[PDB]
């Protein structure tokens, strides 16, 4: 779980006994588990996805 | 021969004989299609680079 920047200063910081373990949480999912290969090529033609990520998804569906 | 070495620029995508399919595609065929995608002069506009 990624912390604060290395240049941070601990003014009014939390307790030194490692209290309040509820930080570092990831954002909600924004992906679909199944697509058509036509849909992959359409995303790239629309500029909405890189060729790199598109190829990666197609290698998982072939 | 030695050609451009690692120095001089080259526009490597000279083109072959692949064109856009009129229908559905395999996920294998789609890998080959990604290399041919581009814009440039593909649609008329007043915009410029």
């Amino acid at each position: 779980g990624p912390g604060s920047p290395n240049s941070y200063l601990p003014a009014e910081n939390e307790d030194p006994d490692k209290a309040v373990v509820d930080l570092h949480r990831s954002p909600p999912k924004t992906k679909d588990p199944d697509l058509t290969p036509s849909g992959i090529i359409a995303k790239v033609k629309a500029g909405d996805m890189t060729q790199e990520t598109a190829r990666e998804l197609l290698l998982a569906m072939r | 021969g030695p050609g451009s070495y690692m120095t001089h620029f080259e526009d490597h995508r000279v083109g072959s004989d692949r064109l856009a399919a009129d229908g559905e595609i395999s996920a294998d065929e789609a890998l080959s299609m990604l290399d041919a995608i581009g814009t440039g002069q593909s649609t008329p506009t007043g915009a410029d680079d």
